[PDB]
């Protein structure tokens, strides 16, 4: 899994 | 070892030929809330939490509110002879946390206690204290933060066992998040997708999460006409795709 | 591009006829610690760290401890108008990290702040919290791990500019590693050799490191009698060969 | 420097 | 991952409740010697070996000598249809390495080959080439260096599974070291203690090794009068404490 | 048959291929003390005890003191309907002897009783009778004599099953001997070695016991600074080698 | 084990 | 086992 693309979910609309 | 940022999981390896073992950390979250434990004394303290607004504040509010409720449900029982097993269950959709006690002798024989932290099927708005509305709102926000923590860890940490893991065990949290926000002060499609599709694999989720579709208008209106839940008089959930899954009890243990 | 295994360096080429330019990564390490940044959000995440025991754990402990100290030193200042320049200095031997702030207007005019992360000349053991001893011990272990990472990269990666490069910029780390381990819970001859001979060329180091000689007994005893540091009332270091080098301030910038 | 001998320092006594 | 300093071991974790799994690396050592593999092509290359005098030299001498012996024992067999299983056994006290071959079809059916690398019970000094005495002396020194590597690693690397682990699998090496040095160009009490007490636990060993007692004079003289080995006409070993343990076959596999 | 010199063991043979079965005689020792039985009525009477100074005297003092304590712990229970099972447990480090009672009908259902004979974690010196200090001092001396008896029998009686047997079951005695002598009126390295290395094999012990090393000064001082025990709030023991083993419950039955 | 050496531990410093 | 005392066996008399 060393090649798997990372995603930044810190800005998802999660109502927090 | 002990310390981990809120909502994050670990994947461990059982061997029988190796299979992955997801440590979701839900048991530990619940346990802390039951004990009224404060944020600063949890495995979660001392990470940056700018990604999780108000975690410590809302956590401590929620921790108190759960603790007091526990005490109310247990003041009418004699538990001096007994010990709480390291097993917590959650029944849905009231987020009903269920504990089992047994005698210090054995470890009259066993005793059970249930507290619905976020009751959804039968509520009073007008006949409810501020203490209760504030405690509930804090519990729900903590659950939302836990899920955000989970998702962020998932996004940053690919693992080759992902393909075999699903969001299955997070369902009761997700259902209560969606249910409470709806039936008390709209529907977040992310939460609703994950609650509906408790079989969402981790690798697929990571790749797809950011392009998730909104609730179809036929479903939105079927919800306003009929609830989210369908009671069978056993509760069914009204999924974002029109499915009607049964919400079964989940059992969590210490890892 | 961005990601590199902890402690490793890169050699880049300036041209004026080409000269090597060592990217030691010390600035970046210090910056992360100041910001309280967590291991998973650093350029360092996602490499195997079996060679660097406890890197993530101790890094996060240290990150918190440095962050809190920074805040304590800056809570008594108004810095809302200002910006931290991308320059960090280290004064030795208390591992005094020095920042300089300037007004958003210019980029009253400039402000300076210093925090001794590992104070060595004037300490209290009995009158010190566990938080502080644990934070310091974590900072020191991180430094040791950085140096191990440096040495391991050096060992595996010959470069024809090596003959022209030295361990000069690592000195404050090395001095604090040796100083702290001595004056608070023996002397590691590797650390002490590199602190003493800050002119150690990289190729020579690689070839000689594994056959390094121990501290002479006359020096060991001169240390027990007189310290390691010699204050001039400006601090001098008592080298493994009896040299008495001046520990000057080192300046680090973003690469 | 392709001919220079490499060294593995992963086992050096570095008190870590 | 692949590379490890000569003689060192790794402790891994099986789970069934976790149990330790010792990776002694004896199989790999033997395999290399059989294949005539040269030091520079082993997992062992590129560490400092000042602690292990002449490792590369004696290893290559020994590697050639074992390779040639193997070929002599296998030239009189047709093995074009077969494959060497990843199982090597050692019978004692001649350090008899045993391989098993099976047909590429199955993986006439299976074939076995045995080479005594250090024959002790029936020898010729006067009627033996220099090639053989030099090859044997090299094999024995390699074994001694492996054990030194093992001990050094043990000394520097405490582990909480140590209490459950013992020197059991190193016995054939230890018996041949002691046997060969005695019966051909005195007794080393360290080697003899470890050969005798194949149940020595790792943590106990580490704490006690440096204060190990010498061979009692009644044993020393019983040895000179009667050998070290007692043949039953199956061989028994004459232990440093007067025990008379059976030396059973040990089986090693690839990790 | 019945009679044996104090502290000695027997090795019996189970067959399933034969395995040894150690009869340590700890259950029987404890049972006698609980019943207040006097030396002259034990399996131990009528051997020479010049090797075990004051055995009969201290045994009877201890026997009375344990008997009276038992009665105090059981006077507040009705046990006329019940029978003490032939199972005694010891929890450490207070040398907490635990009995289980069941109804004469079955052999309300079962009852448990615990007496800490040598409490170490929470004590009163000034607020304690002479009866108690004398009783405790007698219990401890009896335990020391039992261990001396054990060691002397071991020394004189080699057995080929020795290699498979360890001092494992004697641990609670050894811990309480070391703990009590330390925390109430120095550390005996023999006792401390055997408590620390509960995996000491019998043959190895015999050969090594007389050349046992003293407590390292770094450990001695870590003890004075921090206790011997480390409470986890489950107790950990601070070993002579710096290990931190968990002291689990041991269960003894009649042979 | 008939050949194993016996030891006299009666004089060990056992504080008795 | 982080507190267990380490030993340096590099100087043991191992006839190498």
């Amino acid at each position: 899994a060393d090649s798997v693309i990372k995603s930044d979910f810190s800005s998802l609309k999660l109502d927090v | 070892l002990e310390r981990r940022t809120f909502g994050s999981y670990k994947i461990e390896e059982l061997t029988i030929k190796k299979i992955p073992l997801l440590d979701d950390g839900i048991f530990e979250l619940l346990n802390y809330l039951i004990d009224g434990t404060n944020f600063n004394k949890t495995c979660y303290c001392g990470f940056n939490y700018s990604h999780l607004p108000n975690l410590e504040r809302d956590f401590n509010i929620a921790s108190l509110y759960v603790r007091e409720n526990f005490e109310i449900c247990t003041d009418q029982l004699d538990l001096a002879n007994y010990v709480r097993q390291p097993n917590i269950s959650i029944k849905s959709p009231d987020f009903t946390v269920c504990l089992e006690y047994v005698l210090k002798t054995v470890v009259q024989e066993t005793k059970f206690v249930e507290m619905s932290l976020l009751p959804l099927l039968n509520r009073e708005e007008e006949s409810l204290t501020e203490e209760i509305l504030e405690g509930e709102g804090a519990v729900v926000n903590v659950l939302k933060l836990f899920i955000k923590g989970f998702l962020m860890h998932l996004g940053e940490n690919p693992n080759s066992y992902d393909r075999q893991l699903t969001v299955e065990k997070y369902r009761p949290l997700l259902v209560s998040i969606v249910g409470y926000e709806y039936l008390v002060g709209k529907i977040n499609h992310i939460y609703y997708q994950l609650a509906t599709f408790d079989n969402y694999p981790f690798d697929l989720l990571r790749f797809q999460l950011s392009s998730l579709i909104s609730t179809p208008t036929s479903i939105l209106e079927r919800i306003t006409k009929e609830g989210l839940f369908k009671i069978i008089t056993t509760v069914l959930f009204r999924g974002i795709n029109g499915s009607e899954s049964f919400l079964n009890i989940k059992r969590y243990r210490r890892f």
